[PDB]
């Protein structure tokens, strides 16, 4: 088995790749993150801490917007992630350019898994070590989305991935409600990151974005103390 | 020792060092010994040749070459590797005048130089260049320039200084110089006494030294020694020897 | 157009007309035919105006390389050679000539003219563009040695407003940029400041 | 348990980790030299350990800490020739952005670039990944100095201060130290503050001449390298005080 | 296996060398010997051409590239041919542009940077041929022996092949007459050498000797077993 | 360095006699920070048991109180001269029997002492005699 988990194009005799295993699994040990389909929109949140008081926070974002109403976050490598924005805001313009209209979630999460697995297709090139979590509103419905380093992508009423995923998951899984409202959502996604965030988060310490009818934006640190003293 | 980490020149160590750059640094004490010194009017080199035969003929596998007009060349290390050196930086030297118009300041050439040597340093498909080589100008409105550039990659500004095997050596005597009032002519004494003191006599014996310069000597022109000024420096040298 | 520029003890001075138009109609009577190349090294655009502009900013963009890449101000025989070189490489296809003007530690204050076709050449006085050929008799019978400032300023005012008022295609204001080791200084003369 | 995976830097090891890139993290720190740099209200200095093995070096040519553009400073440590290397890219990139886009780098802009360029260098099996660590420091419109570090692995990121070196991590306990007393640090306290960071890191108490310091600020948007006189004007009002 | 630093011409062996060149340099010396003279006026190429089976004509190892210039091979065909090939394309070329005789200077070293390239860059074998290029120029004959590192060396006489120090050793003693010459004596000379490589069984026969001679007004010219009878007729005999 | 303080303790005791404080002061601080930038032995103990014997003469506390100040706030003080000065403060802040003098020196000795050092027990002894207070 160890002869077979050092190539991409090579199949293990009994499974398939290793390498996109190891990536999935340099996926579970990025920063927590959370991704929750509302009824009018989807909340996702991410941790920030980071030792070194020194670090600006502000100076870098988990959350960034793709288009005006398109964000994501990552679980995994960052300089990954930062390559997946660079990737997904180019074809969602050249999408808006061929067909002037905002770019449907689905199709960009679809060509953004493609581009993903482009990167795994053949050997020298490692795959991303990066999972998103793609959040948009189209036609009246929000989506959540997740892809994956092996260029999958499914969707999601509401996940959790990165370090405690696991538990994360179970905790999605007893408090999400098919009923809910975006504020609940918001309320829910800090909860789940209470829930494993080992030292006392605060408005910087988490950084969260919102999706609805009035496009995607990433909450601000004002909006983000005020969502953490309301859950208190 | 790192077995396993250095079969190329693109894998760190378990320490984080590159080992292909440590095998050609040692290569590089493996080679010749070629001592160079700017004086305050110009710069001069010096080669000490070993002639492992005497079927060879004098002047074979020059090593002081001229990169431009006002630029030298000396080299320690693999003959191949120095002329390969050699001609690309005669290239970009051709370069940067057809497209500047001017020559080429030793600062820039030798920055220049040391990316391209280091450009094999770190590819796997390449070997870097296990070669040390002294860039040497004087222009009237710049001054006088000398670099030591390594197979790693830097390029560092010597006033004299000498690489080879006896490299700690050379070191040894060199700091009792004062350098940056005299000039070439009171540094060729010197070089020539240093060159036939590092030489091994008992071990690796029958070695020659080929000296050049550029200079106001030469209105910024690099040029091998005269013949005269040569054969004084090596009397100097058979005298101080005692 | 008009672009003349001229060297003295210190610097260099250069001028230019600020007419741009596209067939009778002027297009822009603020032109600045005047593009800051370096802190100080400055450009005299004539011809195309678009070909000018787009060589000028490929010239600002590989001077500054070569100035951050030397950390030493450049050289105008360097800029020159570059102007020579992209008119040269485009000239089949590029209707722009440039003067050069500037001042360094080097030498001091340097003109280079590069007319139509890339003439890389150096000389004291460079009067280039359309307008060039109306003031020729004029500068030749009032150029001298040895300008001040104040000279340099009266000789750029004199020159470029005849071939103001004598040239179709030279009008608006008349922009002048002294260079020396002090800085560059920058002038518009418009209404009664012309002569 | 994960033995070979060691050697190949696309390769991933279970657990998903990429040795050759610690590998690299660890390399920068065979220079043995050290930079710390701290940023005020409206100022940003740097400094680097200068190690000098002969008077026959060039002190001229042996900084460590060099310009990118005419207001964006640069101060790095690693491998020489992977330090200079990254320096000439960093300046290629600077230079062709104010060609496209007419206007200067912001310190973000251009340590965001480099860092694409080092996650692109170490996602193929082609490259080695420049081991070294440099730190971006020059002022910005409507946020004032800004202080950037990047690393071989493509992660750059904004600080109140930043160090590397062999001493990276005391350097960084004491400036922690330093950065929780929440002080406005005015231009001469930010110098003072690195430099005794400095000297209690390596506890040699220097002499003035063993050291260089950049400093970029509002009111002198290039960065200026500081000659001998400041330093040790500086140097010597710490040690009074 | 210590010894897995020499599998390619990219990796430095631990003390500090490329075993691989070290394996091209051993590789030139199963070839058959060949040595070179120059006189004061003439350029002569001396090889002891070796037959596969003697129910076939020898091996060739005097190789012409121009009218001034021959060269002497000692290794690989393939690599021997390939060089030969790139010179008489290069001189080609350099007659065609600039209609004056290729400098020998320059020639030998257009060699050492063409083949440098695989020494340096993975892919194509380092060119495992000796050769010994017999030239003239302004500074009348050259002779110049370029080793299969890439390397190449301005030498009074060269002998590169089987058995070569022999022949070295010979040159060296005779350092002190070589220089005052005339064609004969030279010729007779480097016979000798060779038959210090040879050992004493074998003697040097019409089939066994190629002899190309060069000079200002004669041209490179190779001479064959008719050819080379007036040559061995001056030969001495075997100091046995 | 030794022969500057040799040299310059009689005449600095003799100046001390017109009490002047403000010009011996700033003296002995610059030769202080000059010998403490030197990293010098014995000319440290000297310099701080001369400002100490000289304030305790002048009676004024003040200024030996600033000079404690600053010799703790400012670095590179080397240990033995250190101790022997602590040593000397000791042997000066008990024979005292002034109760306000006294209080206001036990109370400095304690608070300049944030970062206990070797000497820390010699400062015990003079807690004792707040004992006896």
């Amino acid at each position: 088995e160890r002869g077979y988990s050092f190539s991409l194009t090579t199949f293990s005799p009994s499974g398939k790749l290793v390498q996109i295993e190891y990536a999935l699994a340099a996926v579970a040990g990025g920063a927590p993150s959370v991704g929750i389909k509302a009824a009018n929109g989807v909340v996702l949140a991410t941790e920030k801490k980071q030792k070194s008081i020194l670090y600006d926070e502000r100076s870098v974002h988990k959350v960034e917007p793709i288009t005006k109403h398109i964000g994501l976050v990552y679980s995994g490598m960052g300089p990954d992630y930062r390559v997946l924005v660079h990737r997904a805001r180019k074809l969602a313009q050249q999408y808006y350019l061929v067909y002037q209209e905002p770019i449907p979630t689905a199709q960009l999460v679809q060509r953004v898994a493609s581009v993903m697995q482009e990167y795994t297709q053949s050997g020298g090139v490692r795959p991303f070590g990066v999972s998103l979590l793609i959040c948009g509103w189209n036609e009246g419905r929000p989506y959540l989305f997740q892809s994956d380093p092996s260029g999958a992508y499914f969707a999601w009423k509401a996940t959790a991935m990165g370090k405690n995923y696991v538990n994360g998951k179970t905790f999605l899984e007893k408090r999400y409600n098919e009923d809910l409202e975006l504020e609940d959502a918001i309320h829910t996604a800090i909860l789940t990151l209470k829930e494993s965030f080992e030292g006392q988060m605060t408005e910087d310490n988490i950084e969260v974005g919102i999706c609805n009818e009035a496009g995607f934006r990433r909450l601000t640190p004002t909006e983000v103390k005020d969502y953490l003293a309301a859950i208190a | 020792i790192g077995t396993g980490y250095d079969l190329s020149a693109s894998t760190f160590s378990p320490d984080g060092r590159v080992f292909q750059v440590e095998y050609a640094m040692k290569a590089v004490e493996n080679s010749s010994t070629a001592i160079g010194i700017r004086c305050k009017d110009g710069v001069v080199f010096g080669v000490e040749k070993l002639v492992l035969s005497k079927l060879y003929e004098e002047g074979s596998n020059k090593r002081l070459f001229n990169v431009d007009r006002h630029v030298g060349m000396a080299v320690a290390g693999l003959l191949a590797d120095a002329r390969s050196l050699a001609d690309i930086a005669r290239e970009e030297a051709s370069n940067f005048r057809s497209n500047f118009g001017y020559n080429i300041p030793l600062k820039h050439l030798a920055d220049r130089v040391a990316m391209y040597v280091h450009a094999y340093t770190l590819y796997s498909a390449v070997r870097p260049f296990g070669c040390s080589f002294m860039l040497g100008s004087y222009s009237v409105n710049d001054g006088a320039q000398l670099y030591m550039i390594d197979p790693s990659g830097v390029s560092y500004g010597y006033w004299g200084c000498a690489i080879g095997k006896a490299r700690q050596a050379a070191k040894t005597e060199i700091e009792k110089l004062q350098m940056k009032e005299m000039t070439c002519r009171d540094i060729v004494k010197e070089v020539a006494k240093i060159i036939y003191i590092v030489h091994d006599e008992v071990k690796d014996k029958a070695f020659e030294l080929e000296l050049s310069w550029v200079g106001e000597l030469t209105n910024g022109r690099h040029e091998i020694v005269p013949k005269d000024i040569r054969e004084e420096a090596e009397k100097y040298a058979k005298e101080s020897l005692k | 157009t008009t672009i003349m520029a001229v060297q003295f003890d210190g610097g260099v001075v250069l001028g230019a007309d600020s007419r741009t138009t596209t067939g009778s109609y002027i297009a822009n009577r603020v032109t600045d035919k005047l593009t800051p190349i370096h802190d100080r090294i400055f450009c005299c655009r004539s011809g195309s105006a678009a070909d000018t502009q787009a060589v000028a900013d490929a010239v600002t963009y590989q001077l500054g390389f070569h100035s951050i890449e030397l950390n030493e101000p450049p050289l105008v025989h360097t800029a020159a050679s570059l102007f020579k070189e992209m008119c040269y490489r485009y000239r089949e296809d590029l209707m722009a000539g440039i003067i050069i003007a500037g001042w360094d530690p080097q030498e001091g204050g340097q003109v280079y003219s590069v007319p139509m076709g890339g003439m890389m050449v150096r000389q004291s006085f460079a009067i280039g563009g359309s307008g060039s050929s109306y003031i020729y008799g004029y500068v030749d019978a009032t150029y001298r040695e040895g300008m001040t400032k104040e000279e340099c300023l009266q000789f750029t005012a004199n020159a470029l407003a005849l071939a103001m008022e004598r040239d179709g295609s030279s009008g608006g204001v008349i922009r002048l940029a002294a260079i020396a080791e002090s800085g560059v200084e920058r002038q518009v003369l418009l209404g009664d400041q012309i002569p | 348990s994960s033995a070979g995976f060691d050697r190949h830097i696309t390769i991933f090891s279970p657990e998903g980790r990429l040795y050759q890139v610690e590998y690299a993290f660890k390399a920068i720190n065979q220079g043995g030299l050290t930079s710390v740099a701290v940023r005020g209200k409206d100022c940003a200095v740097i400094v680097t350990q200068k190690k000098v093995p002969d008077k026959l070096l060039d002190s001229s040519t042996v900084t460590h800490l060099f310009k990118i553009t005419e207001n964006i400073g640069c101060v790095m440590t690693g491998m020489t020739a992977d330090s200079r290397s990254q320096v000439q890219r960093a300046r290629y990139e600077a230079a062709n952005w104010k060609y496209k886009y007419g206007y200067e780098i912001p310190v973000d802009m251009l340590c965001k670039r480099i860092a694409d360029i080092s996650q692109v260098y170490t996602q193929n099996a082609e490259m080695r990944p420049l081991g070294c660590c440099m730190i971006l420091i020059g002022i910005d419109e409507e946020q004032g100095p800004q202080v950037y570090k990047c690393d071989p692995a493509g992660y750059y990121c904004g600080f109140k201060a930043t160090a590397a070196g062999v001493k990276q991590t005391e350097s960084t306990s004491f400036l922690e130290k330093k950065v929780k007393k929440k002080f406005d640090w005015t231009f001469e306290q930010t110098v003072e503050t690195a430099i005794t960071c400095l000297s209690t890191v390596l506890s040699i108490d220097f002499k003035p001449s063993e050291i260089e310091v950049g400093v970029v600020t509002v009111e002198n948007p290039k960065f200026r390298i500081l000659t001998e006189a400041e330093i040790d004007a500086h140097l010597v009002a710490l040690a009074e005080r | 296996f210590r010894n897995q630093y020499d599998n390619d011409v990219t990796v430095w062996s631990p003390q500090g060398r490329i075993h691989q060149i070290e394996y091209a340099m051993e590789a030139v010396k199963q070839g058959s010997a060949t040595v070179g003279l120059k006189s004061k006026t003439h350029a002569v190429l001396v090889a002891l051409k070796r037959a596969q089976s003697e129910l076939a004509a020898h091996q060739k190892k005097i190789l012409h590239v121009d009218n001034h210039i021959g060269i002497s091979i000692a290794g690989l065909t393939a690599d021997a041919r390939l060089l030969c090939n790139f010179m008489r394309q290069e001189c080609l070329d350099s007659r065609f542009v600039f209609d004056r005789p290729l400098p020998v200077s320059r020639l030998v070293s257009l060699i050492g940077s063409k083949t440098q390239i695989p020494t340096q860059r993975y892919g194509r074998r380092p060119y495992g041929v000796g050769l010994l290029i017999a030239g003239y120029d302004d500074m009348g004959p050259h002779i110049f022996q370029t080793c299969p590192s890439a390397n190449y060396f301005d030498c009074r006489a060269m002998s590169i092949g089987a058995r070569s120090q022999s022949a070295r050793t010979y040159l060296e003693r005779h350092m002190s007459e070589f220089m005052e010459c005339n064609l004969n004596e030279l010729v007779k000379h480097g016979l000798r050498a060779l038959r210090e490589t040879l050992p004493a069984e074998q003697d040097l026969t019409t089939k066994n000797v190629s002899i190309g001679i060069v000079g200002k007004d004669l041209e490179f010219t190779i001479y064959d077993d008719d050819d080379v009878s007036p040559f061995l007729e001056g030969l001495e005999e075997r100091p046995q | 360095y030794s022969a500057t303080v040799d040299q310059r303790l009689p005449e600095c005791a003799k100046l001390a006699k017109e009490g002047r404080l403000q010009e011996v002061i700033e003296t002995l601080l610059s030769l202080e920070k000059q010998t403490r930038t030197a990293s010098d032995m014995v000319s440290t103990s000297r310099i701080l048991v001369a400002v100490v014997k000289m304030c305790y003469e002048a009676k004024e506390w003040d200024l030996l109180n600033e000079n404690i100040m600053l010799l703790s706030k400012r670095r590179s003080q080397l240990k033995q001269a250190v101790a022997k000065m602590v040593q000397q403060c000791c042997t000066y802040v008990e024979e005292i029997t002034d109760l306000p003098i006294k209080l206001r020196l036990i109370d400095t000795l304690r608070m300049v002492t944030e970062g206990k050092i070797y000497v820390e027990i010699e400062r015990a002894r003079l807690t004792k005699t707040l004992a006896t207070i």
